[PDB]
């Protein structure tokens, strides 16, 4: 679980279809939000909150 | 501007760099 941790928050989810490729967590919730149909920039007006 | 947009401003955003963006209709403006 450890290993598909790390993939999950350093890799995106690109390490289940091929090579670990890295994004940053800024990039992958902004990234998985235009996959439910948020708008990404919903993520950074609030990423403290 | 065809494949950006624009939304919120510089101050909130984490990490946010400095670029030029390019405007189609700039060049237009020229003739």
């Amino acid at each position: 679980t450890s290993a598909l941790l790390a993939g999950t928050i350093t890799s995106g989810w690109t390490f289940g279809a091929g090579a670990a490729l890295q994004i940053p967590f800024a990039m992958q919730m902004a990234y998985r939000f235009n996959g439910i149909g948020v708008t990404q920039n919903v993520l950074y007006e609030n990423q403290k909150l | 501007t065809d494949n950006t947009f624009v939304s919120g401003n510089c101050d909130v955003v984490i990490g946010i760099v400095n670029n030029t963006v390019y405007d189609p209709l700039q060049p237009e403006l020229d003739s």
